[PDB]
């Protein structure tokens, strides 16, 4: 996952 | 003639945008009346570690925010955890707010981003919701907060607020009541996104448009029955078709039965033969019913 | 990670959409200052005989024009012909003009498309000139006068007013000057559009922005030379390559030049479609380099  | 994923106009989306800056973090928040919602993991220190949501909104001070709608500043009233969103009251009316309502959206219904950078509309997209209830977008870091929307009869439905990216293709949002779509978690940790399926209905939508716009190399000469259909799709990636009564209008205009289309399906799954159909080289599912009629008719 | 063929947001175009109706005629306006533009043939009578345009303008009355946006008509001052489009002037200033300018694209470029029926925007998709100068649009009867559009440093830059279909979706426009791309003839006469080429110089923009998202199957080891592929791609409907040094920008943040992925698009053309590339066909050409970089980095 990335948080964006 | 011409089947393009298009987008509905964004102009009254477009001015519902903010930047939301807490600390060293920034996004994008949708502002409408008096509120502003956007990504909670704007008020998390780093991204990088497990994050403790509740701490960071007890520790957090309201003049550390820094929201604005270009160079208009919004003064912040109060903050609420509104589940993976913060509904920040802020202390100014959004007068160019649209009428507007809430909906979460089921797999394979179609919508519009509004892609966001700094708090300023970026572009604008149309996506479908897949199976995994994730969509094929294209953020970058900074996009967290773009709206997903669509527009019927002059009301804007919101559906989607950016969160996060776990593939390439592969980007989850929330609905703006706050629950992540598929229940992904924000938080940097080791998810994955489950398989994908094709949602026939969908594809079938697109062969018929296809059909329509002169593309007929590929039909099959054979026929198979929706039952039978339904037990190949469960084993190669497929969702069953369950209601064969909206292809009655397309099967019309075409002189082709749905049952001619899925032994086509069949054949033109992981195969179009060095062809492509209205540009395509492989199935999509990008298409609903819906969106083929209206630009395809009007109607 | 990812890339999407993106519309720029369309809402300072929005404001200056039109309806026209001239007898029982009616399309899309653009709405600029104190004139509207729109396609000459609102004015036109026959849709399948040669029309005689300037006999048309020498009896047209004023009165018969109906133009409105949103619920707001507009009063007529004057018309004038300009190539395939008319200049309106209208008895009314237009106070959300955007700042705005006038650029006419050529085969290749990227604009974006404002799809607009009865003078309300419908929908918007980016768009790229093809080499016959027709664009792979989506557009129904009702839909000409649609503004294509670029947004450039907060200037809108306006390059076509679509006008007609030739086939399928082959979509034929005017730039502002009035001049129809292509040459194609605002006449409802049996016209066919030319051959198209794939743009090479816009698939390796896609290659290199499949690189930088980390797609990396379909990247040959080996090289080829520049004459060689040119060689290859004029027999095989692919625009041949001048200068590799366009392709800087991404030679320096990629590692990897030009003439691996020449290489790799033979490669891929040898096996169409076998495989996607970020969910997109490879070869596809409708990415330019600035799109791309504008899109990837900013």
């Amino acid at each position: 996952g990335v948080n964006l | 003639a011409g089947l393009r994923k298009m987008a509905q106009p964004s102009g009254v989306v477009e001015k519902c945008i903010v930047r939301v800056c807490y600390g060293n973090m920034a996004l994008n928040g949708l502002w409408l009346g008096d509120t502003v919602m956007c990504p909670r993991h704007v008020i998390a220190s780093s991204t990088t570690s497990t994050i403790d949501y509740d701490y960071a909104l007890s520790v957090l001070r309201l003049h550390n925010f820094s929201i604005s709608s270009g160079n208009v500043f919004l003064g912040v009233v109060g903050v609420t955890m509104r589940g993976a969103l913060l509904q920040i009251k802020v202390n100014q009316n959004n007068v160019h707010t649209p009428k507007y309502t809430y909906r979460t959206v089921r797999p394979g219904e179609s919508f519009n981003i509004l892609a966001c950078y700094d708090g300023a509309a970026a572009g604008v997209y149309g996506v479908n919701m897949r199976s995994n209830y994730t969509i094929r977008g294209s953020f970058i870091n900074g996009a967290a907060g773009s709206p997903g929307y669509n527009i019927n009869n002059g009301t804007v439905e919101f559906c989607y607020l950016h969160q996060l990216e776990l593939g390439s293709g592969c980007h989850v949002g929330s609905d703006l009541d706050g629950v992540m779509y598929g229940g992904y978690e924000d938080q940097p940790t080791l998810q994955v996104e489950g398989a994908s399926s094709l949602f026939t209905e969908n594809v079938l939508a697109f062969l018929y448009a296809a059909l329509i716009n002169g593309s007929t190399w590929w039909l099959s000469s054979s026929r198979i029955a929706v039952d039978r259909f339904n037990e190949w799709a469960v084993h190669n990636g497929m969702t069953t078709v369950v209601n064969t009564d909206c292809f009655s209008i397309f099967a019309a205009k075409t002189g082709v039965d749905v049952q001619r289309l899925l032994a086509s399906i069949q054949s033109l799954h992981k195969n179009f033969g060095g062809k492509q159909i209205l540009g395509y080289t492989s199935l999509t599912d990008e298409f609903t019913t819906g969106e083929v009629i209206r630009q395809m008719y009007g109607v």
